[PDB]
């Protein structure tokens, strides 16, 4: 067909080596999350997202129709929706009831610990893949159980206001 | 060597070591020693000298297949000398195997050997049927074996030349 | 491939034991709901959700572009949509007609009673998995029966204004 | 059927030759992107789009209801969403953390280098298929890892404010 | 040849005795499936399906994508294809006639009754091997009668569904 | 004919000796699969399925659309069809009876036990070839009994699912 | 009959000689597929799949809906079903054991080795016909063992996937 079609291999081959040598790829499934003082029960979480981190941009206009972008305050606060599971007696129900009774603040720790590097007796984390979250504002949401939900159990969703992110 | 090893059964003695398809050197920054002198087609063809060229991609090549066969017969090519040299080598090992052998069946075995090897030759295309059916017929290879006495048996074989399309000329025209 | 790929088993194995030992998993299907004085007919409910519980957050801004989150009123009120089924003569129709005639308030009780722990003659609940709801405001919605609804029966949907949640 | 149905071939045939002779077709997959000083790590990008280039139009109206269109300022600024991949320790996490700490500006280079024309030891570009981008404003977004994400890894999405496009 | 080749008799004898101590086995062809009070049509059954009792399962996941399943209620639904052969008087047609006229439910029972174990005037049955299907819906299914192959007579079949598995 | 035709003996003898040095092979028919403490029903097994242990894979892509796959946790799920033949006393029916009454989990083990290697009073087993399935769900599947073909007796089958592959 | 019927010999002899000049052909059963340093398990292979190397294609269209396709990178993925037969000592089970314990990748090589061409103490191999699979994932697949048909022994199969086609 086209005269400019033939290529070489060693280029993409060394490319492939570099790609396969960058480092092992981490699954999204692996995750650990712990509360402040209730890490015994925090294992029950199943779906969550890392807290969003970003800073806002001021979009200014100048002479000669010029556009410009400038720093602003850190967008440190926002909302995180997570998915978990309850127990026979409602560990999470009693926990949130006690939390709303006490009217207090909680601190959480999130980390990614691949089992390959795990050592000791319990999972050991590293400073690179761990984030501590402060001034967490925990609440739950109503969960709808349907009619045909024969094979589906309750999936408790929680809405969490987060204020500012710290990295260790 | 490349042309001969590209094939394993009969080899590439039919092909020539000419053109950028096979013959490429392109050492580095090729320039003539003397720019004043120029080649002359009639001069090299009379003197059996091989002229050089550069390929379509720009690599230094030899665009010739001319031997030192001074006489202007068909032997001045390169595939012809190579072809009967190869077939003679085949006769060499066949004589090797049939030598000192008791008579009676050896002639017949050599007959079938010759026929099968010429057959694979023509299948390879190294041998072709004659272009003139009237005189040369349309049969590629003719074999004959005779015996005279305790000794003096003879084998004779005839074959046909094959084209290589050395010289080709093109002509333009305006459709008006 | 990646040199950092090999892992151990006993870690995730004891992990697995811990997860399998947390406690049995409760299906979303299991549920019981009872009215005030019409629990004889309350069994007919099929689809509902737990009343949403949450408290609002005041998002304030301070000097140095700081964001902050603060407690607010309990978001104790809202709306709950449920799915049920009627009868030959319209138990629910007469019930809602009588309710709108009387112009009264109703109290409901919701619970999760796994059959495994059920004892006695009728289902027995526990304080952990039971919620009482007060000042319930019951109403129904128009239900559309189609043309091809050969295998589908009427699914009465009800909207319920709920005011404040009590836990026993 | 229709009398006016018969056609000729050589028309569409030479047409086809022209089409097949325009030039080889470039896959959307092929792409290379490099940061300013972190091209060693820039290879991890997988999904992105070329920066949008356009200029705005003033739509004016004149006598006799005539519509007219006129030049305006270049729409040189906007937003680009990209998809990438992280590493064992979070190269991109540390990079963005250092970036937000430094509060600096970054320059990026984008190019399309077909492997067929690649020569030398590393990929070589041509001025036709490269674009340099200035005043890039890099930030990331929260990434949600689900429950059933057994075969899915983390896909970090980044939001990038771009200001003005230069072509070399 | 191979060294690990020694063998003996007493193992095969002991296993033979163990597997022969079971007794004989119930053949597929010997059983009894009858309606409620319609044995004169019941005798027309040719081939049927074993009833099934099963439980729903909930498929939850634990962290890093592991899974776990949990028991649920019974799948009480059940379907059996029944086979019959029809006579001149059309017992099958009059049966389908009158219960589709009745527009009601049907009751079935199904117990394997070996002749050798049977005693008395008629085959005796035990509640261990008695299985009864009540509140069942019997309908007809389109079964082609091979008129070309005269060697086969009519091959009536019907379709029975039970809402619940009746088991003592 | 073809020149590359020479052959000899010592290669095929060397390969024969190599492949015969393996020893005998375990036949599909010879094994032992038993429950926990219910060997008198276990002996009723006819044909089963090998347990499987596998790992999920993450399918990421590298640039210009190349791909790369990465390890994950174990796919611990597993399903086996089990085959049995039933007798008069209905060991199979009473077993399905009592564990569906129990509504609990079941434990299995599965190890191939050749008679030739077996020694002692009963076949001896080793932990290398012992495979045990615990915390399993056993349910029934609809298996048609061919009443037409009398030459075949009842053909009971069930299905067992294990949540995790128990392996030493 | 038909006039165009004349035929001769020399054509079929010329074609016979041409097609016989090829030489002998490699039988499907003769080859060698081995792991890296695990020949004593490698010899247990029974039947396999040829590795494949292919390129993606882009399907663009030219005007009035004509089409045209373009080359792309390599489809480097590849899957092979491997067949083995297992012995008493369970070489297959210990192999699956230890590499699923290792949780790492495996390396394979696959080259056809005719006995006639083979010389020396062992079959000699050339890089033209050597094909090696490195960085491969080997897992197990559910293969039913026919206990009813005793005449067949165990029929273990596994599945191997290579990320890239290793070719010189």
């Amino acid at each position: 067909g086209h005269n400019n079609t033939k290529g070489n291999r060693k280029f993409i081959k060394g490319r492939y080596t570099a790609n396969a040598a960058k480092g092992e790829r981490l699954v999204s499934s692996e995750f650990l999350l712990t509360f402040a003082g209730h890490e015994d029960i925090s294992v029950l979480v199943r779906t969550s997202q890392i807290p969003e981190m970003t800073r806002e941009d001021v979009e200014d206009y100048g002479p000669n129709g010029v556009k410009f972008n400038q720093h602003g305050p850190i967008r440190n606060s926002g909302e995180i929706q997570v998915q978990c599971v309850e127990t026979i007696e409602g560990d999470i129900l009693q926990f949130i009831k006690d939390r709303i009774a006490a009217k207090d603040y909680v601190d959480i720790t999130m980390a990614a610990t691949p089992e390959s590097k795990s050592s000791g007796v319990n999972a050991v984390t590293k400073a690179a893949t761990t984030i501590e979250m402060l001034d967490c504002k925990i609440y739950s949401d109503a969960i709808d159980f349907s009619t045909e939900d024969v094979t589906a159990a309750v999936r408790p969703s929680l809405r969490i206001v987060y204020n500012w992110i710290e990295w260790d | 060597a490349r042309g001969v090893k590209k094939n394993s059964d009969v080899g590439g003695w039919h092909y020539s070591p000419a053109g950028e398809e096979r013959a490429v050197i392109a050492r580095a920054s090729i320039q003539p020693l003397y720019p004043e002198d120029t080649p002359d087609e009639e001069a090299m063809v009379k003197g059996r000298l091989n002229k050089v060229s550069v390929g379509t991609s720009g690599q230094m090549i030899i665009d010739d297949a001319l031997t030192c066969c001074t006489q202007d017969n068909y032997l001045h090519f390169q595939h012809v000398p190579s072809l009967m040299n190869a077939i003679s080598r085949f006769f060499v090992q066949l004589a090797r195997q049939m030598k000192h052998s008791p008579d009676g069946i050896t002639a017949a075995g050599l007959t079938k050997g010759m026929t099968k090897l010429l057959d694979r030759f023509v299948a390879s295309g190294a041998l072709v049927a004659p272009r003139d059916p009237d005189a040369d017929g349309t049969e590629p290879y003719v074999l004959k074996v005779t015996q005279a006495e305790f000794d003096k048996w003879e084998v004779v074989w005839a074959c046909c030349p094959t084209g290589v399309a050395r010289r080709i000329q093109g002509v333009p025209l305006l459709i008006k």
